[PDB]
């Protein structure tokens, strides 16, 4: 998921935007 | 914007600065 | 443990550290 | 919510657990 | 994404965030 | 400057963009 | 609570967390 | 010392709780 | 250097900053 | 105490070293 | 003082904290 | 450059010092 991808890879503030309430 | 590389902390730190009043959820594997 | 006043990013710093691995939900409009 | 619970007034680690999934 | 007030050391740490290798200036007196 | 922008006023990810090398 | 990773600074942050106005000491090796 | 075992192992926050004066 | 305010978890940064390996206490009641 | 020096009123990262160990 | 250590965010916390009013300019390679 | 010393080897504060402006 995005909490593993962002640590392991990269990830952009658009993709952390999905995330949001 | 540029990519992030980020991990613990430094993540929850990211989804705060990008969410804002909106807040987020922080949901980890496992 | 104690008591403190714990706002913005460090309110979500916190909730890291609480729940780490279970995840959590920051959500100020409530 | 989590915000007057926290940051107006004070609260503990466990009651931040309250916000944990 | 959302406005919200950004001071000190938050301020800095969301300069990283949205520059990271750009690199930026962060100057107070203006 | 930035501090009165972002931090006495509001400001977006965007307007912080203004202060990237 | 969970277990917790914590290296460097991430460490005294959660050590200002627990102990909030009791404060502490951070003591390393060497 | 918790300083290193929280480091290259891992800790608990009643274990951190020990460090408070 | 400067001069600035430092309060709380920023405090604490900056005394694991100025302070790293040698250790140092945070004794806020004093 | 450190509170006083540092938060309350202004101190110098020379003045922190005060509280090294 | 003693020598750093410093990555990522880490990096522009220390500047921040050593640099107060002044500010500083964060600039990476590449 | 200093970003990439202090990351990959170790920079003392008067390093940093001189980025100030
Ligand atoms: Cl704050
Ligand atoms: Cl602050
Ligand atoms: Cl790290
Ligand atoms: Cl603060
Ligand atoms: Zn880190
Ligand atoms: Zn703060």
């Amino acid at each position: 998921g995005i909490v593993e991808q962002c640590c392991t890879s990269i990830c952009s503030l658009y993709q952390l935007e999905n995330y949001c309430n | 914007f540029v990519n992030q590389h980020l991990c613990g902390s430094h993540l929850v730190e990211a989804l705060y600065l990008v969410c804002g009043e909106r807040g987020f959820f922080y949901t980890p594997k496992t």
